[PDB]
RNA sequence: UUGAGAAGCUCAGACGAGUAGGCAGGCGUGGAGGUUUGUGACGAAGCCUUGGGCGUGAGCCUGGGUCGAACAGCCUCUAGU
RNA sequence: UUUCAAUGGCCCGUCUUGAAACACGGACCAAGGAGUCUAGCAUCUAUGCGAGUGUUUGGGUGAUGAAAACCCAUCCGCGAAGUGGGAACGCCCUUGUGGCGUGCACCAUC
C-alpha cells in the first residue's frame, strides 16, 4: 500500500503517484449487456443465424 | 461430403525447367515484356486466387480429416473428440520409442495416424 | 433441500412469454390478412 | 461480531461470525448509521463469498431472519443500510453473483412486510407502513439520489405483490403499499425507470382506496 | 551462480585455460576419487593420481578393472594402468589411456608429502 | 482507424466497444449510435473539454440544466482558473486527478460510459458534448 | 467438464466464489459406470446451468 | 440447436484486366525474452528421393535412404533477413 | 515418373520504342551480393499524464550480474500567454405526421 498507494490516496515511497484508473468500473461487458437495466428496454431479439 | 480440388498440378516458375539456377518455386513474373506475365495463349498458369479451394474442405485429406502434428502422447490426447475430423501425424523427429505409445493410445482413442508404421516392425 | 431457479432465469422466461405472445398474436391475425389479401 | 470474521476466506470462520453477530444486533442501544454500514460491508462479503446454492439459499434466509432479532428502535436503519449498501454494489457485481444477490433482495424485501405486520399487532398500521414508506423513499426510492441502479428498483417492483401475499395469504389490508412506486413514477429524473416499472409493477388497487 | 568478479564463466576462456594449461595444473585437474574405506578413514574425498597408484576402473568397456599407475600421461590427459592393454595387429599390446575421473583409488602410494597432504587437506591416519 | 474498430489497443477500450455495438442494433438510440461511432475515433478526432466548459454549456442561457448528465468521450481536464465549481455530473472516457476531486469535492458525481449506459441505456436526459477541434 | 481417472469418469466443476483458492478450485463426483445413471448425475449436479 | 476465439458465428446481392503508384494480410532466415511440465544416440540438424499429403501461392508436414548431436512449434523482440 | 499421340508454344532480364525493331547482359553450378544506421524537421496513429508535461547532466540506491531495475534534489526545455443551420435529448399528440423547447463540434450572419 505505501509502494502504489491508492488510486485516491498519494504512495507513500513514490512522490505523487496515484494509482491508474480505469476506462470501465465494472469490466465484466456481459453483466452490463445481460442486466436487467439494459436487456428490459432492448427490442426483440432477431433470431441467431436465418435460415435461407 | 466429398473433397473437390479445382487443381492438382503445381504451379512452377518460368523457365524453371531450362536452368537448374532457377528453382521450382513459384515467383511472380516481373518482366514487363513477359508472355507469362500478360497471360498469352500456350504460357503457363499462374496462381490466382481463383483457384482456392472450398473453406469447408480447405485442409482435409483425401480421406476426409485435417492433419495434426503430435510430438508426444499428450497431443494425440487433444482429439479425444475430434476424431471424425483430425487424423494425427506424428512428426518426423520422434523417436520410435514415442512413436509406438503414441499409436497404442492413438487406437484406443479412435485416432486414424496417417504415418503409424514407420520406423517399426511387427511382432504378431 | 431444492435449487429455487435462479432470478435470472424467472425475469429471461417472464420476457420469452411477453415476446411469445405477441408472436402468436401477429401470426393469427397474418394469418386472415393474408388469406384475404391472396383472394383479392 | 467482527465485521473483518465475516469476510474471512474459510466458510467456518463467517458462519462463526454470523452467530456472534446474532447477539450483537439485539443489544437495547441506538447504533448509527456509519456503525451498521460498516456493519453491511462485512455482511455483503459474507454473502459475496457463499459458494454452493443450497448454502446460499439458507445464507439469505439468515440474513433476512436477522431482522427481526434487531431492536425495534433501530430496526429500520438495519433494512436502510441494507438497501444503501446494495446499492453502492450492485453493479460492481458480476453476472456470476447476480442470482445469490437477487434471492438475497427478494428475502429482505419480504422481510420489511413481515416487520410490518408484526408491529401492526400492537401499533396501528397506517403508522407502520408510513414509517417504512419513509425509509423506501429516503433510500431506494429516493428521486435525488440518480446513481441508485434501476436493477434494484425493477427487482422490487417485479416481486412486491407477490411477497406482500406472502406475508398475508389470507387477505392484504388497505395500506400505502405502492407508495414508493408512485411517487417514483410521477417525480424521477429517469426516463427509463418510469417508462418500464409501471410495467413491472402489477400494484392491485382492489384494497387501496380510489381516488 | 558465480558471484567474483575474478572468475570467467565463459566457454572460451574455460576451454582454452583446461586445453592450455601447464603440467604442474594438470597434476590438480587428473584427480580421481577415493574408496569408500580410504575416504572415511582418510577423511578425504579425492586426491590427485600418481604413480604406483592402485585403481579400479569404473566406467568404460575396461569398467572393472583393477591394477597399478604405470604411468600418467598429462599431455593427453590420461591414465596408463597396467595389464589394461588393447592388442594390435601385430599382437603387441598397446596401453589404453582411462580418464583420472572414471578410476577410484583404492590404495594410496604413500609418501611423506601424500602424508603431509593427508593431514593438510583435513585428514588424519 | 475510425471506421469499424478502433485502432486502440487498449483492452478496456475494446470492452466499451463492445458493449456499445449491442447497445446500437439492440436500440433504436441515435444516442449509442453516436456514442459507438465517437468510440473509434483517434485521439486527435477526441479533444479534451475543459470542467469549465461543462459548466458554461449547461448552465447557458436558461440554463435550467436540471440534473442532465453531461458526456464526452473523451477526457475533462480541470480549468484552474474558475475558482466555484457547480454541482455537476459528467460520464466520459477519462477524468484527471484534479478535474475528479474538483467534481466530486463541489458536489456531484463522475461515471465512466458504462456506468452511464447502465443509468441511460437510450442515454435519455443526456448532455452530449464535444471539445472544439480548433486547438 | 468430465475427465478419466484409472477407468472411473468424473464431473469436475468450479464455481466463482472458489476462483482464488487453486487447491479447492475443482471439486469432483464420481459417474455411475450406468450411461443413463450418468447422465442423470451430470443434469442434477449441473442444475440450472446454461 | 448447443453456431459467444463478438477478433466468433451467420444471411444476402453485386463484382473480378492492369504498368507507375497506393493499401492490406501473409510465407521464410539469423539471434533475444517467454512458452510448449516441447523433440533427440530407440537418432537432432543437414542432405538425397519417379514415396505420400496440405496451401491460390510464398511455403509447410511426412515415408524411405544417408547421417551423427543438437533442435523446433506458438506469443513477443530484433536484424548484416 | 518416363514416353507416345492430338493441339498449342519465338529467349530471359535491361534500355529503347505507340509498339516492336533493336542494341546490350547471359557457358554452367555453388556461396557471397545492394534503401542501412544516426541527427533534425513535419504529418498521422498508439500510449501516459494533462495547464501542464519531460526520472536516466547528475545524486541516491541496487548482496541472488550491480552497465539492469528502483528512487528524485536543483534547474532547464517545450506549452499555458446575439441571429440562422446543426449533433444529441426531453415533452407531446393526430398520436405517425409534425410541433414545442434545450442546442455540442463546425459553418454562415451581426
Amino acid at each position: 500500500d505505501s509502494v502504489f498507494g491508492s488510486t485516491t490516496e498519494v504512495a507513500q515511497l513514490k512522490k505523487n503517484y496515484f494509482l491508474p484508473e480505469n476506462i470501465i468500473s465494472n469490466a465484466d461487458v456481459t453483466r452490463l449487456i445481460n442486466s436487467d437495466e439494459i436487456q428490459s428496454i432492448v427490442k426483440a431479439a432477431g433470431p441467431s443465424r436465418v435460415k435461407r | 461430403v466429398n473433397i473437390i480440388k479445382k487443381r492438382t498440378k503445381p504451379f512452377k516458375r518460368h523457365q524453371s525447367d531450362r536452368f537448374k539456377r532457377v528453382g521450382e518455386s513459384w515467383r511472380k513474373p516481373r518482366g514487363i515484356d513477359s508472355c507469362v506475365r500478360r497471360r498469352f495463349r500456350g504460357t503457363i498458369s499462374m496462381p490466382k486466387i481463383g483457384y482456392g479451394n472450398n473453406k469447408k474442405t480447405r485442409y482435409c485429406m483425401p480421406n476426409g480429416l485435417k492433419a495434426f502434428l503430435v510430438r508426444n502422447v499428450s497431443d494425440v490426447e487433444l482429439l479425444l473428440m475430434h476424431n471424425k475430423t483430425y487424423a494425427a501425424e506424428i512428426a518426423g523427429n520422434v523417436s520410435a520409442r514415442k512413436r509406438v505409445e503414441i499409436v497404442e493410445k492413438a487406437r484406443a482413442l479412435g485416432v486414424k495416424v496417417t504415418n503409424a508404421g514407420a520406423k517399426v516392425r511387427s511382432q504378431e | 433441500a431444492s435449487i429455487f431457479a435462479p432470478e435470472s432465469l424467472l425475469k429471461k422466461t417472464k420476457a420469452q412469454k411477453q415476446s411469445r405472445e405477441q408472436i402468436v398474436a401477429a401470426a393469427a391475425e397474418k394469418k386472415s390478412a393474408r388469406q384475404k389479401k391472396r383472394e383479392l | 461480531p467482527f465485521i473483518k470474521k465475516l469476510a474471512a476466506n474459510d466458510r467456518k470462520t463467517r458462519d462463526k461470525a454470523l452467530e456472534s453477530l446474532q447477539r450483537f444486533l439485539s443489544q437495547k442501544k441506538k447504533f448509527e448509521r456509519l456503525d451498521f454500514l460498516k456493519l453491511w460491508k462485512g455482511l455483503f462479503y459474507c454473502m459475496w463469498m457463499a459458494d454452493k446454492p443450497l448454502y446460499q439459499q439458507k445464507l439469505s434466509d439468515n440474513l433476512a431472519a436477522l431482522v427481526p432479532i434487531v431492536w425495534i428502535d433501530n430496526r429500520i436503519l438495519f433494512q436502510s443500510t441494507f438497501w444503501e449498501t446494495m446499492g453502492r454494489e450492485w453493479t460492481g457485481i458480476d453476472i456470476l453473483r447476480t442470482d445469490k444477490f437477487y434471492l438475497l433482495m427478494r428475502r429482505f424485501c419480504a422481510a420489511a412486510f413481515r416487520d410490518i405486520q408484526t408491529r401492526s399487532k400492537t401499533a396501528l398500521l397506517d403508522k407502520v407502513v408510513a414509517e417504512y414508506n419513509q425509509m423506501w423513499m429516503d433510500g431506494p426510492f429516493n428521486t435525488e439520489n440518480l446513481a441508485f441502479p434501476n436493477g434494484i428498483l425493477f427487482h422490487l417492483a417485479d416481486i412486491w405483490t407477490e411477497e406482500l401475499r406472502k406475508v398475508y395469504p389470507e387477505d392484504v389490508p388497505k395500506a400505502d403499499w405502492y407508495l414508493p412506486f408512485d411517487s417514483t413514477i410521477k417525480s424521477s429524473h429517469n426516463v427509463v425507470l418510469r417508462k418500464t416499472l409501471p410495467k413491472r409493477l402489477d400494484r392491485v388497487s382492489e384494497y387501496t382506496k380510489d381516488s | 551462480m558465480k558471484f567474483s568478479r575474478d572468475v570467467t564463466s565463459s566457454r572460451r576462456k574455460q576451454r582454452k585455460a583446461h586445453f592450455g594449461a601447464p603440467s604442474s595444473v594438470r597434476r590438480v585437474l587428473m584427480s580421481a576419487p577415493l574408496s569408500k574405506e580410504l575416504r572415511e578413514q582418510y577423511k578425504i574425498r579425492s586426491l590427485p593420481v600418481r604413480r604406483d597408484d592402485q585403481i579400479t576402473v569404473i566406467r568404460g568397456s575396461n569398467k572393472g578393472r583393477e591394477g597399478k599407475i604405470t604411468s600418467v600421461y598429462r599431455k593427453k590427459f590420461l591414465l596408463l594402468i597396467e595389464r589394461v592393454t588393447r592388442e594390435k595387429a601385430n599382437g603387441a599390446s598397446a596401453p589404453v589411456g582411462i580418464d583420472a575421473s572414471k578410476v577410484v583409488i583404492t590404495k594410496l602410494h604413500l609418501d611423506k608429502d601424500r602424508k603431509d597432504l593427508i593431514v593438510r587437506k583435513g585428514g588424519k591416519v | 482507424s475510425q471506421r469499424s474498430k478502433p485502432a486502440s489497443e487498449n483492452v478496456y477500450l475494446k470492452l466499451l466497444v463492445k458493449l456499445y455495438r449491442f447497445l446500437a442494433r439492440r436500440t433504436d438510440s441515435r444516442f449509442n449510435k453516436a456514442i459507438l461511432k465517437r468510440l473509434f475515433q483517434s485521439k486527435t478526432n477526441r479533444p479534451p473539454i475543459s470542467i469549465s466548459k461543462i459548466a458554461a454549456l449547461t448552465s447557458r442561457k436558461s440554463a435550467s440544466s436540471q440534473n442532465k448528465t453531461t458526456v464526452v468521450v473523451g477526457t475533462v481536464t480541470d480549468d484552474e482558473r474558475m475558482l466555484t465549481v457547480p454541482k455537476l455530473s459528467i460520464a466520459a472516457l477519462r477524468f484527471t486527478k484534479s478535474a475528479r476531486a474538483r467534481i466530486l469535492k463541489a458536489g456531484g458525481e463522475v461515471l465512466t460510459l458504462d456506468q452511464l449506459a447502465l443509468r441511460a441505456p437510450t442515454g435519455s436526459n443526456t448532455v452530449l458534448v464535444r471539445g472544439k477541434k480548433h486547438a | 467438464t468430465v475427465r478419466e481417472d484409472n477407468g472411473k469418469l468424473y464431473l469436475y466443476m468450479k464455481t466463482i466464489e472458489r476462483a482464488h483458492f487453486p487447491s479447492k478450485l475443482w471439486q469432483r463426483i464420481k459417474l455411475s459406470k450406468n450411461y443413463a445413471k450418468a447422465l442423470e448425475q451430470i443434469d442434477q449436479q449441473l442444475l440450472y446451468w446454461p
